[PDB]
RNA sequence: GCUUUACUGCAGGCUGUCGCUGAGGACUCUCACUCCGGGAGGAGGACACCGAUAGCCGGGCA
RNA sequence: ACUCGUACGGUCACUGAAUCCUGCCCAGUGCAGGUAUCUGAACACCUCGUACAAGAGGACGAAGGACCUGUCAACGGCGGG
RNA sequence: AAACAUCUCAGUAUCGGGAGGAACAGAAAACGCAAUGUGAUGUCGUUAGUAACCGCGAGUGAACGCGAUACAGCCCAAACC
């Protein structure tokens, strides 16, 4: 479906309606320094490694929208529930 | 499953050992200080149980009685020489360096003084081709050009008993007797005729390997069976 | 002023440099030709020996022992095991090589008791340690104020029970506080979890 | 030839005999090892914790 | 119990790297080390063996 | 162990005396060889990051794979129109 | 663990070696109720199923301290001779 790149809506920060710019959430890079990362190293040894021997799951036929809503004046973004959309193209 | 026959062999149990207590002697060249002043006289021709070929008992000048790897054409009474200055005739041993190129040789040493390693079986022979001050090129029975230290000793002539392979065993019983004189378990049951538990090819309603026979060089023992790291198979091409 | 001993010590802080380097390169050639346990008239590291209790006296013996380098020489499981207990290659023993050396030396001299030991280097495939052993039955020792303690019955076969300095360390007994909850007073009394 | 009764007739070999060390008829005269006390195998006396219940 | 391109692992083989290991992306040398030789000495040589680790193969085995 | 053995050897497999014979197929799988380029781990090296370290990235790149070739008395195949 | 691989059963069963009448531990490179504080080590009660671990599942699981028992502190290496 089509999605307007910018539009007026509520900004929970300014606490008033303002223009927002919508962007798809880009995955942030990992650091490899979180607790889970250290547990993987500590608990993996000779033989099967329990949960650390499991491999990536599957995929849903369609994913939900994953967007950021940036306020045009205070510059802060907020998140919203997403809705299943086969494709999401922006207009302008 | 269970270990395959090839794995049982390695343990060196009686069934797989050679009847060593019945073997006669290790036909290694004599060790000469130097000079070649060593000569001996063929005192008798005997049967070597471990090679199905004849061997010659020799009495040397200094009183040493030893069996020797005999070439074809050696008989009782004949005198043999072993040294750097030995004469160039059938039955004599000397370093390759002293041998004239183009002369059939046998019981060639791998490393000078080791006693002989190559061309020792019935009717075979290595062919000394090239000389030099650093390397002596010899053509082994398999056709391979071997580079050897000119200081490697060897016996002139071809090994006695040639043609042994020209006659067929004809019957199982004849194979039987020869096998009883070797370190070999015989007869041979085919892999495809065994149960799955006993061999990679075992099992199945009808006999057939349930897999390609060309096995990788990296395969572990127990699995390395069939055609080992074959560069090709068949007769075609 | 500095003791002459301090010079042997300082040399051994960097066994791979200076004259000591050349000595080892020379020595190991001979060591490699000696047996598993060789009694030697004098410690190779005098400073270390005296420091550990050695004395030039009757009843005091020193022996060099060599042991193969690396992990456990273990046989793969011949019966059922869960993946966890199928390892072979990366398994290491719980006793360090110095401890193994101490025991071999002590077995060679059944009447002697291990006093202490120290390292004298290694090559690519083995390690050498020198072990100080004491004769608890010799009067020159029964009368020594610094060593007579090792004559007590309860010191018999001390090495085999981990009572050696290398033994106590290997048992995780170095620390008196944090970390020694499962080591003191013994690995066994703590259910073998240390 | 059955593995039972008929094969029992061939048994006239002497193996286990009275042991010099422990007195039991367990000294295997072919191996020269006592299966009961370990004589011929070890200076120490043959013993095992499984010869009794674990907690006893 | 048996099978395999089932799951997960484990031996084993190949291969790189570090230690053993020295002198002057290709090279010479000798002194460790290896092999041959009764010995003298010869061959090889910082490789190989061995210890450690990494990638690949891996129903041979669990 | 084989082996007091050395290619006229002995190891690993298939077929199963003699006689007359043994066609076509290398795409898949297996084995083997080659390989400009591609891909390909760790240690060392370089950049960022940290007064250090974790970590992120880069350069190099072995076997292996991609790719090419050989091979069926190698696994096997030899149909429908 | 209602399968099962990490985990659990369990450092249990069993095996190798070794001492004693009891063993082992033990005079801080401790503790960290953070203090102007405690003062070798076992052990018992408690701290506590607490902190911590863990397909963060099933399960596993201390310590400092405190109240007790009993109390005990010393010897070398080196410097200088
Ligand atoms: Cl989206
Ligand atoms: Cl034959
Ligand atoms: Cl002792
Ligand atoms: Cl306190
Ligand atoms: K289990
Ligand atoms: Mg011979
Ligand atoms: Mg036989
Ligand atoms: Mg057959
Ligand atoms: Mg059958
Ligand atoms: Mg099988
Ligand atoms: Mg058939
Ligand atoms: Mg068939
Ligand atoms: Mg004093
Ligand atoms: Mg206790
Ligand atoms: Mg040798
Ligand atoms: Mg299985
Ligand atoms: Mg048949
Ligand atoms: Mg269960
Ligand atoms: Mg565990
Ligand atoms: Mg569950
Ligand atoms: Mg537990
Ligand atoms: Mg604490
Ligand atoms: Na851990
Ligand atoms: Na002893
Ligand atoms: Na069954
Ligand atoms: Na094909
Ligand atoms: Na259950
Ligand atoms: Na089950
Ligand atoms: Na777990
Ligand atoms: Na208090
Ligand atoms: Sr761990
Ligand atoms: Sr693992
Ligand atoms: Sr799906
Ligand atoms: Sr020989
Ligand atoms: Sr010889
Ligand atoms: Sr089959
Ligand atoms: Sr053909
Ligand atoms: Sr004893
Ligand atoms: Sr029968
Ligand atoms: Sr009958
Ligand atoms: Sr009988
Ligand atoms: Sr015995
Ligand atoms: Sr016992
Ligand atoms: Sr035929
Ligand atoms: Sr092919
Ligand atoms: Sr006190």
């Amino acid at each position: 479906m089509q999605m307007p790149r910018r539009f007026n809506t509520y900004c929970p920060h300014c606490n008033e309606h303002q223009e927002h710019e919508v962007e798809k959430v880009r995955s942030g890079r990992q650091t490899g320094m979180k607790w889970i990362d250290r547990q993987r190293e500590r608990n993996s040894g000779i033989g099967n490694d329990g949960k650390f021997s499991k491999v990536p799951g599957g995929d849903k036929p369609t994913k939900k929208t994953d967007l950021k809503y940036r306020c045009g004046e205070c510059g802060k973004a907020h998140l919203r529930e997403g809705w299943r959309a086969g494709r999401l193209e922006f207009q302008e | 499953g269970r270990r395959i026959q090839g794995q049982r062999r390695g343990r060196g149990t009686s069934t797989f050992r050679a009847p060593s207590h019945r073997y006669k002697a290790d036909l290694e060249h004599r060790k000469v200080e130097d000079g070649d002043v060593i000569a001996g006289t063929v005192v008798d021709i005997e049967h070597d149980p471990a090679r199905s070929a004849p061997v010659a008992a020799v009495e040397f000048e200094d009183g040493d009685r030893r069996l020797i790897l005999a070439p074809e054409g050696v008989g009782v009474g004949d005198e043999l020489q072993v040294g750097v200055s030995a004469e160039i005739a059938p039955g004599n041993t000397l370093p390759l360096a002293e041998i004239p190129e183009g002369v059939p040789v046998c019981n060639v040493e791998s490393s000078p003084g080791d006693g002989g390693k190559f061309a020792r079986a019935s009717g075979v022979n290595a062919q000394l081709l090239t000389h030099d001050r650093n390397v002596a090129v010899v053509k082994l029975p398999s056709g391979e050009m071997k580079r050897l230290d000119p200081q490697c000793r060897a016996t002139i002539g071809v090994v006695a008993g040639g043609g042994r392979t020209d006659k067929p065993f004809v019957k199982a019983g004849n194979k039987h007797h020869k096998m009883k004189a070797r370190g070999t378990k015989w007869p041979n049951v085919r892999g495809v005729a065994m149960n799955a538990v006993d061999h990679p090819f075992g099992g199945g309603g009808r006999q057939h390997p349930g897999k390609p026979k060309s096995i990788s060089r990296n395969a572990p023992p127990g699995r390395k069976v069939g055609d080992i790291a074959s560069k090709r198979t068949g007769r075609g091409g | 002023a500095r003791s002459a001993y301090s010079y042997i010590r300082d040399a051994w802080e960097n066994p791979g440099d200076g004259q000591l380097a050349e000595l080892q390169w020379q020595r190991q050639q001979e060591w490699r030709n000696e047996g598993a346990v060789e009694r030697i008239e004098r410690p190779t590291r005098l400073d270390k020996a005296r420091s550990q209790g050695y004395k030039a006296k009757q009843g005091v013996i020193v022996a060099r022992v060599s042991v193969r380098k690396g992990s456990a020489r273990k046989r793969r499981h011949k019966a059922g095991r869960r993946s966890k207990r199928q390892g072979v290659t990366r398994i290491t023993r719980r006793k360090d090589i110095q401890r193994v050396a101490e025991e071999r030396a002590s077995r060679t001299f059944p009447n002697l008791r291990v006093l202490n030991s120290y390292s004298v280097g290694q090559d690519g495939r083995q390690k050498w340690h020198e072990v100080i052993l004491i004769d608890p039955n010799h009067p020159a020792i029964q009368n020594d104020d610094d060593l007579s303690w090792i004559c007590a019955d309860d010191q018999a076969d001390r090495v085999f029970r981990g009572l050696t300095g290398a033994g106590r360390r290997n048992r995780g007994l170095s620390g008196k506080g944090k970390g020694s909850e499962k080591t003191r007073p013994s690995l066994r009394s703590n259910g073998g979890k240390a | 030839t059955g593995a039972g009764t008929p094969s029992q007739g061939k048994k006239n070999t002497t193996t286990h005999t009275k042991c010099r060390r422990c007195g039991e008829k367990s000294y295997h005269t072919k191996k020269k090892v006592c299966s009961s006390c370990g004589f011929g195998k070890s200076a120490k006396r043959r013993d095992y914790e499984w010869q009794s219940k674990a907690g006893e």
